[PDB]
């Protein structure tokens, strides 16, 4: 009774409404204020809601908030590709010691979009990088969806495991989903091969791209 | 005009302390207005402490009674939060929020209307280590239908976080920074990458702005093809 939950996930298309419930007990939303926060990738939270139904200034009237029993509820509506975000609710406990609570939050994804294939754009060692004796290429990858990808490297068609780090895909500016991936390697390992290759597997089709010193 | 500024990002050893700052302008402190909440990578946000209703006084969550101090400095609109006996699971971005003008007198209710924009706190034994950066330089590997991608390569610093800007700032349609990857060195390295009409590579000069606030880096990489 001393805790806010909310769905960890909620996921709708654009123009679609959709809501995000807060549930607590007699302590919390029983007797005492909600409010709403969203909060976008890398950022602070930002009050959306207050006193359970109020607006700030410069929040738009898509978001709305209400109570009820020992609940509260979120509403956007016309849902835009903007509004995905984490999103809490926060009041406070009257019990205990305790004070203020905040809900463990939803991520709400919006699904407007269609499959797209990935670009994948190889980068070799800078010569500055090579001056001071170390080699990494980079393998980018760009402009797809679903935001789920494996990489992997070869060179000369056999596998290089070693020194191999990708990121996790995240959103560009554009909607869809990018990757990076970075092979380390010595000097002459780089300046040997004929060449190396980066694969990327998206629903079930590898593209690959290669490059060599020679180039 | 509300605005509220926290201190830059921080190292420390399990078992240090650490002590994050928050100004304040366009909105008197009283002594009693400053919340901080934390939040662990990837988790949800975590009240630690601030003034309440009922009680009269500062309240802290009970997960860090026995080990922090928030204080409130109103001659110098500037508050305090310090965390002691650190530990892994205290790796988090930490918030200063506030009600600022936003408190109701038929209630006493605020909500948290003014956040900071974080600091984050590593908790960790390894040293803070600077960056290398290195151009990602346009070509026709990276080149198609008019537009060319570029980018700089920010390898091997900690802690995070740092920033990239391009052009100082004049640069950001076409621009996006990657997330940072953790390499089994322990070590952090990242990208960022831009995409420009290829037909401004003779002629326009593209600059990475690179900062690492912890190590005291400033970097500004000429990227040419």
């Amino acid at each position: 009774q001393s805790v806010l939950t909310q769905p960890p996930s909620v996921s709708a298309a654009p123009g679609q409404k959709v809501t995000i419930s807060c549930s607590g007990s007699s302590s919390n939303i029983g007797k005492n204020y909600v409010s709403w926060y969203q909060q976008l990738p890398g950022a602070a939270p930002k009050l959306l809601i207050f006193d359970d139904t109020q607006r700030p200034s410069g929040i738009p009237d898509r978001f709305s908030g209400s109570k009820s029993g020992t609940s509260a509820t979120l509403a956007i509506t016309g849902l835009q590709t903007g509004d995905e975000a984490d999103y809490y609710c926060g009041t406070w406990d009257s019990s205990l010691s305790t004070g203020q609570l905040f809900g463990g939050g939803t991520k709400l994804t919006v699904l407007g979009q269609p499959k797209a294939a990935p670009s994948v754009t190889l980068f070799p060692p800078s010569s500055e990088e090579l001056q001071a004796n170390k080699a990494t290429l980079v393998c980018l990858i760009s402009d797809f969806y679903p935001g789920a990808v494996t990489v992997a490297w070869k060179a000369d068609s056999s596998p290089v495991k070693a020194g191999v780090e990708t990121t996790t895909p995240s959103k560009q500016s554009n909607n869809k989903y990018a990757a990076s991936s970075y092979l380390s390697l010595t000097p002459e390992q780089w300046k040997s091969h004929r060449s190396y290759s980066c694969q990327v597997t998206h629903e079930g089709s590898t593209v690959e791209k290669t490059m060599a010193h020679a180039e | 005009q509300v605005q509220v500024v926290q201190s830059g990002a921080e190292v420390r050893k399990p078992g240090a302390s650490v002590k994050v700052s928050c100004k304040v302008s366009g909105f008197t402190l009283t002594g009693l207005s400053i919340h901080w909440v934390r939040q662990a990578p990837g988790k949800g946000l975590e009240w630690m402490g601030g003034f309440g209703p009922e009680e009269n006084e500062i309240i802290y969550a009970q997960k860090f009674q026995g080990r922090v101090s928030m204080t409130e400095d109103t001659s110098t609109n500037t508050a305090y939060m310090e965390l002691s006996s650190l530990r892994s699971e205290d790796t988090a971005v930490y918030y200063c929020a506030t009600g600022g003008n936003y408190y109701n007198l038929w209630t006493g209710y605020y909500p948290l209307a003014y956040w900071g924009q974080g600091t984050l706190v590593t908790v960790s034994s390894a040293s803070t280590k600077g960056p290398s950066v290195f151009p990602l330089a346009p070509s026709s590997k990276s080149t198609s239908g008019g537009t060319a991608a570029l980018g700089c390569l920010v390898k091997d610093y900690f802690p995070e976080p740092v920033t990239v800007s391009w052009n100082s700032g004049a640069l950001t349609s076409g621009v996006h920074t990657f997330p940072a990857v953790l390499q089994s060195s322990g070590l952090y390295s990242l990208s960022s990458v831009v995409t420009v009409p290829s037909s401004s590579l003779g002629t326009q000069t593209y600059i990475c702005n690179v900062n690492h606030k912890p190590s005291n880096t400033k970097v500004d990489k000429k990227v040419e093809p």
